[PDB]
């Protein structure tokens, strides 16, 4: 019975701290293990490979795992989560003499450093002249999370990430919008518990 | 080698016969065919080790495949399902676990092609408050009513590609959940400094690339035959 188990579909790390991805297997005897990284939109990357030589293996950009068969253990490491190490990440091990099987992969999620947060919902309009908005909850730190709606004509988005280089700036934000009379951006995001200071223009 | 498919994108009517053709150059006898699916990884289909050898993998039932010559892989889903919806990845290897993976094939099987709809494209322009706040301007762009979830969402500022501070949703939301065969919407924010906003120089575009039917299908509805496409919305920088 030769597996491959990986821990959590979705993982977080703290912009700056110790990526750890975890991996197991099953074999008796000693596997090939390999893992791959799948960046947003694209195949998959071979970052790093145990083929029997070294036990601590290291891989492109500071990556590394170590090979411990007394844990039956491969676990992916990094030193500091960077926003660009946000995507999946599969574990995977050789079977039958023949082929690669795959863990179910993990997503790694990099929640970034907000020193100077400014929570806030704004209201923004379509750039043609319809009598249409949408709402953005912006500014937020890593304590806030955004609940789905509670309106079936209510939509709200995940938060999202976005990394303006620019200026050196991440922030998160999720958008709300409805076809509806009743729907204020006051109480677009009534469902989700949101900072107490959080900025409501007039 | 250099491993290649074909297609890349394809959208199909249920109960039809669809073939992905992998090819490769370095003549490896180990070739593969995986599918990718959210929260399942790649599971694997059927692999060959030479002309005329086929080995079922852990999810064989509903295709089959045929090994023509060294160089080719095909894979046929003898009569497609909606649960044949992935992306689907041929791979070789080496004696040695050397394995070199195709670009991918993105597949989707939709019911009825009726139903097939381009997305509606909006951009909303950044909050006169955000900007007097923050010195920055967030741009939404809302893409919505399309079917089925088969899009491929970007800027474009001055007319070259940004990456840079933009987020869209990682999967698109469906607008009538408790529908089978539901519209979906997708959302996407780029944000700018105040000032670049503030340029009335400055132009912003957000563009949805749609697939979906061909020249080949039929189409008997009055409204556009909803072919593959690229639907987009603007909005230039504003100094008031």
């Amino acid at each position: 019975a030769q597996s491959v188990t990986q821990l959590g579909s979705h993982v977080s790390v703290s912009e700056g701290a110790l990526v750890l991805l975890r991996c197991n297997y099953s074999s008796s005897v000693p596997p090939y293990l390999f893992w791959y990284v799948q960046y947003p939109n694209q195949g998959l990357q071979l970052l790093l490979k145990y083929t029997s030589a070294a036990t601590l293996v290291k891989g492109i950009n500071g990556f590394e795992a170590e090979f411990k068969k007394s844990e039956t253990s491969f676990h992916l490491t990094k030193p500091s989560a960077h926003m660009s190490d946000a995507a999946e990440y599969f574990c995977a091990v050789s079977e039958q003499d023949d082929k690669i099987i795959f863990g179910k992969g993990t997503r790694l999620h990099i929640l970034p450093n907000i020193q100077n947060p400014d929570p806030a919902v704004y209201q923004l309009r379509d750039s043609k002249s319809s009598d249409k908005s949408v709402c953005l909850f912006t500014d937020f730190d890593s304590q806030t999370n955004v609940s789905q709606s509670k309106d079936s004509d209510v939509y709200i988005t995940d938060k999202c990430v976005l990394d303006m280089r620019s200026m050196d700036f991440k922030s998160n934000s999720a958008v709300a919008w409805s076809n509806k009379s009743d729907f204020a951006c006051a109480n677009a995001f009534n469902n989700s518990i949101i900072p107490e200071d959080t900025f409501f223009p007039s | 080698a250099d491993v290649t498919q074909t297609p890349r994108n394809r959208i199909t009517k249920t109960g039809k016969r669809i073939m992905l053709e992998c090819s490769q150059t370095k003549g490896h006898d180990r070739m593969y065919w995986y599918r990718q699916d959210p929260g399942l990884g790649l599971r694997l289909i059927y692999y060959s080790f030479d002309v005329k050898d086929i080995n079922k993998g852990e999810i064989s039932d509903g295709y089959s495949v045929s090994r023509q010559a060294q160089a080719k892989f095909s894979l046929s889903l003898e009569s497609a399902i909606p649960n044949q919806t992935a992306l689907y990845f041929c791979a070789t290897s080496d004696e040695s676990y050397g394995y070199t993976f195709g670009s991918g094939t993105r597949l989707t099987v939709v019911e009825d092609l009726n139903k097939v709809s381009p997305p509606e494209v909006a951009v909303f322009e950044p909050s006169e408050a955000e900007i007097s706040h923050t010195q920055k301007a967030t741009l939404v762009c809302l893409a919505t009513g399309f079917y089925p979830d088969h899009v491929e969402l970007s800027w474009w500022v001055n007319g070259k590609e940004v990456h840079s501070g933009v987020c869209t949703d990682p999967q698109p939301l469906k607008e009538q959940p408790a529908l089978n065969d539901s519209r979906y919407s997708l959302s996407s924010r780029l944000r700018v400094s105040a000032t670049f906003w503030q340029n009335p120089r400055n132009h912003f575009r957000c563009q949805v690339q749609f697939y979906g039917l061909s020249e080949n299908d039929e189409w008997t509805q009055d409204r556009a035959k909803p072919v593959t496409q690229i639907v987009s919305a603007e909005a230039w920088g504003r100094a008031d």
